[PDB]
DNA sequence: GGAGGCCAAGATCTCAAT
């Protein structure tokens, strides 16, 4: 219920809900998402992976492993009958709105090429490539709360545990395949207001200022030069008002900076 | 129930050299580092704490012998819970995550599992790194370059015959070409990579286009090759390593180790004595040390270290100095209740 | 209960510090320091005992201990780095000595390691880099130093296993103002909501081991803060 | 199955030199020094190596047997897997990671393959550098001049 | 220092066996054309049976312009086990 | 005849360098 698999369930993935077939009665958790049973009415569907693991799944954590050839395409022509999945969606990415429950994709142009004609009629789809994510961001004039999925990836389960709901721009969690543990989450947040606050404030330096001021920052988060090196480069470019606007983790800026690079 | 406390040196009686996939960068391979270039490397204690996991998995195996059959009695999800930790079958033990002093029961019957932990429970082994003492310990050791057998020892020419000859003098010519063909193929590439960064935003697209195919075409260049797919003559590149006879700090304890845990770690650095190498590159005998380590506890009731005894590892043996070590030891050896399985 | 004065502990940092969401704090490591010295993993005794080398503010329910904050030389600054965890399955490992494997045709059934339960697991972490890692604290000088230098603590995750955060010459210099809790009306530490205090909201718990127990709404610093090392040696 | 450990002594009868890619520099030829510019020298671990390697090779040819014309069984990839290291014709059994007991036929078969190894097997074999005992063990030879001979 | 890392005896046959031939001509390194690269070593062989506290000693190599001394029936049994198996293929 | 096991296939691309 109140999980974010639901939300992208609804806004997205519930598309395929014809061909998912109907529950069995279940009595374990959904190895998938990790919920409790009683967010499930009883109900769930019993899947064989490729390792042959009995696991239970819930309505929207079924999605992901459910194939629907005639709506989804085929990924790979020598499985005729076998189609895409986003539990395999390696480089396609969503932007789920919550409450007006509508979805983005952001696939690339091979996967556009993929689908059939009609997908398009169910979800809205943008020819992006991982790359390109950050240009949608960027401009698309976004409403929150949203679900932001950078990549589907291969690993469903790490996928599922790690979805999270953005509720402002300030913290833009990017959802991947890779699992969410509280080490690592300072790598899949986005500050997208400050990094447009930047961008804005970029505008009135030159390019080879703003191209000095990205590489010093760079080959500072990465211990290349001494602080006191790239502090003399700033006073000597007046990057000075730049450097204050940076977070003093070296990751944040280095996620600042690749978004800066790619708008 | 008490935390033993190892604090020690490791000697290198040859380099020690470790790859890590973040310190090995294209321009050349590193060891960690704690900063730029300029800082001092240390040696993983990832790394030590693998060795001594599979030293302590090995005494297991030997304690535990073999079946009737030979075989050995553990299979492959045994396998991997003492090696790697992981719980392949889904079998294992979920303990509450409320309380800390969990699987008392499993760390009593599997003094493997209680020291180095699995997921879901907490190993009671700590191990640290190894960090140098001086400041010119590590050097770019290894190197070398591949050469040809035949283009070096001229008596060995007398055993090919003319067909092989032949074949070789072919090898030799299509090397020479592909090697050609392909520094002009990265000459161009890096001219590319020079105006890369004054090219313009729109212009840094298709650069990087221009890049891949020229990389896809070095990559079909070498597919043209018939002979040999590979230059044999080649520069091997050095791997950045301590120096022979480089002092390294290193620190490990036991966090409430009873008697039996103790007497297996012991026993699993008395086994790791008989093949005491660290790291990779073991072709060039890299990795060998020698190190002594100063066993001591806490004092009951205050805050007062007290010295139980000494292990040093050396070519010529093992020295446990201490009778509450040899307790440990001997009370690991005479206890009869473990099951790894 | 004791004489306790404030004092700035100044450790130097060997190995890169992996953050766990909440920049560490002092009080955690001397937690685990005696949880190891004492011999007992109960959080009543450990906690007892650590109120006689830590000051315990009941008003807020924390210990005067700040959080971890990165000392940056000109030499060297706060850098980026990975904290790289893998599986080595050497051939002894993947061996007949050590387990029987699944016989198909007599051949042996060799383990998938591209994915499944038995895949090479290359975990890998944030983690920071910096010369110098400075807390605040008042307490014992004497047990601080003794805990720090001899038990197996380290600062940031999972040092026991994977020797994040090592360091090295544990120095204690005194202090003038308790900068342990409070600064210019900044939280310094993982402090309740209602304090007043400013700072990043969270949850967590107030006292350690921070892994255990219900977590309320807190207000917290910016987990990677950084002060020159010049002046951290003011006091 | 048991390890060996051959710790012994080089005792020089005639100027040992080396000439490393990565040791030598325009300003002259150096030896490789046992870690920084500064250090004692050694005489790499890769050289003794390969000169033991070779010499087991041609223990393995004269083994084999050399048939009335003086020529070896080997085609020339066999003596380049057995002397270098090294596959051309790309036939070398390639072990798919995860392999249980991954080289022991060939281990059993092949001991030279088995002792010095190859690209995905491991050779039992690791030949260390050499470290002088004592201090200014080593000097600069050879120099000299050509010179026209009328 | 020299190791082989779980031998049996026909490959500690086959590296004395090459230890052997190289007394020959105990030649390393380069610029030969002076002569350079002339060696004569010893080495002490030594085991280590993993779980047990010292090594014993099996022999010792010693080559030296004069000859090749090995000493120690283990050496030279060694050497016999290699010499004496017939089930290897090098192709 | 599942049932074990292998092998090939699936989007596009990652700048830091004494
Ligand atoms: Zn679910």
């Amino acid at each position: 219920m109140n999980h974010p698999v639901e939300s992208v369930y609804s806004a997205l993935t519930s598309i395929l809900l014809p061909y998912m077939g109907e529950p069995v009665p279940v009595q374990r958790n959904c190895s998938c998402c990790g919920r409790a049973p009683s967010e499930f009415d009883g109900v769930g569907f019993e899947l064989v992976n490729a390792y042959r693991e009995r696991v239970v799944h819930c309505r929207p954590c079924q999605t992901f492993f459910v194939s629907a050839p005639e709506l989804m395409g085929v990924e790979n022509p020598k499985k005729p009958t076998t189609g895409q999945k986003f539990g395999m969606w390696s480089g396609v990415g969503a932007v789920i709105n919550v409450e007006d429950n509508s979805s983005v994709l952001l696939a690339p142009q091979g996967v556009v090429n993929k689908l059939p004609e009609h997908f398009f009629d169910h979800v809205e789809v943008i020819t992006a490539t991982s790359g390109q994510h950050l240009e949608y961001l960027f401009n698309t004039e976004l409403k929150f709360p949203l679900i932001y999925i950078q990549n589907f990836g291969v690993k469903t389960y790490e996928l599922v545990r790690s979805l999270r709901v953005s509720l402002s721009a300030d913290a833009i969690y990017t959802c991947a395949d890779q699992l969410l543990t509280r080490q690592n989450e300072v790598l899949y947040m986005l500050d997208l207001k400050k990094a447009k606050e930047l961008h804005q404030e970029i505008k009135n330096y030159s390019k080879k200022e703003m191209d000095i001021f990205i590489r010093t920052v760079t080959l500072l988060a990465y211990s290349r030069i001494t602080p006191e090196a790239a502090s003399n480069e700033f006073k000597k470019n007046n990057l000075i008002p730049l450097l204050l606007l940076l977070p003093t983790d070296p990751h944040q800026r280095l996620s600042i900076l690749h978004l800066l690079k790619k708008v | 129930m008490r935390t033993l406390n190892f604090n020690g040196k490791i000697s290198t009686l040859e380099p020690l050299t470790v790859t890590v996939k973040n310190a090995v960068s294209t321009s050349g391979h590193r060891l960690p580092r704690n900063g730029g270039f300029n800082a001092a490397p240390y040696f993983p204690g990832t790394s030590i704490r693998g060795t001594l996991r599979h030293a302590a998995h090995k005494v297991i195996v030997d304690r535990v012998g073999l079946n009737a059959d030979g075989k050995s009695p553990f299979d492959l999800a045994e396998h991997f819970m003492l090696a790697q930790g992981v719980d392949i079958n889904g079998e294992a033990e979920t303990f509450a995550p409320g309380e800390i002093n969990a699987g008392a029961e499993l760390r009593s019957k599997n003094p493997l599992i209680s020291l180095f932990g699995r997921w879901g429970l907490s190993g009671k082994v700590g191990i640290g790194n190894a960090i140098p003492d001086g400041d010119n310990q590590w050097g770019m050791f290894g190197g070398g370059a591949r050469s040809i057998m035949f283009q070096r020892d001229e008596s060995l020419m007398e055993f090919l015959e003319t067909d092989q000859v032949d074949r070789l003098e072919r090898l030799l010519e299509e090397q020479a070409e592909a090697s050609v063909d392909i520094s002009q193929i990265k000459t161009e590439q890096d001219a590319l990579k020079k105006a890369m960064k004054s090219a313009d935003k729109d212009t840094k697209a298709e650069l990087q286009i221009k890049v891949r195919e020229l990389d896809e075409k070095i990559q079909a260049r070498k597919d043209q090759k018939q002979e040999s797919r590979e230059s044999i003559r080649r520069p091997i590149d050095p791997y950045e390593a301590f120096i022979t006879g480089a002092e390294l700090s290193h620190r490990m304890s036991i966090k409430n180790a009873t008697d039996e845990e103790a007497g297996l770690f012991i026993s699993a650095l008395i086994r790791f004595a008989a093949e005491p190498r660290f790291g990779g590159h073991a072709n060039h005998n890299c990795g060998l040390v020698e190190a002594h380590w100063t066993v001591t506890t806490w004092k009951p009731g205050e805050l007062v270290p007290v010295t139980l005894g000494e292990i040093v590892i050396t070519p010529n043996g093992v020295e446990i100095t201490g009778d509450e070590l040899f307790a440990m030891v001997k009370a690991f050896n005479e206890n009869q209740s473990f099951d790894f399985t | 209960m004791l004489n306790f004065k404030p004092y700035r502990v100044i450790m130097s940092s060997l190995t890169p510090v992996v953050i766990s969401g909440i920049a560490p704090s002092l009080d955690g490591i001397l937690y685990e320091a005696l949880s190891q010295a004492i011999p007992s993993n109960e959080p009543g005794v450990v906690l007892a005992r650590l109120k006689e080398i830590l000051l315990f503010n009941d008003e807020l329910g924390v210990f005067h201990a700040s959080s971890l904050r990165f000392g940056i030389t000109p030499e060297q600054g706060i850098g980026a780095t990975t904290s790289m965890r893998c599986d080595y399955l050497s051939p002894e490992k993947l061996s007949t000595a050590m387990f029987s494997p699944r016989t198909r045709r007599g051949l042996f059934t060799r383990v998938l390691l591209t994915g499944g339960p038995t895949k090479r697991r290359m975990t890998t972490r944030p983690a920071y880099s910096a010369p110098y890692l400075t807390f605040d604290f008042v307490g014992s000088s004497e047990a601080v130093e003794i805990l720090l230098n001899h038990a197996h603590v380290g600062v940031g995750y999972d040092y026991f296993s994977a020797a994040n955060g090592e360091f090295n010459n544990v120095t204690i210099l005194p202090l003038d103002i308790d900068t342990s809790i409070s600064n210019e009306g900044m939280a310094l530490r993982p402090v309740p909501v209602n304090s007043g205090l400013n700072g990043i909201k969270g949850v967590s718990p107030l006292i350690p081991p921070y892994f255990v127990g219900e977590k309320l709404n807190i207000v917290h610093p910016a987990p990677v803060r950084t002060q020159l090392i010049s002046s951290l040696l003011r006091g």
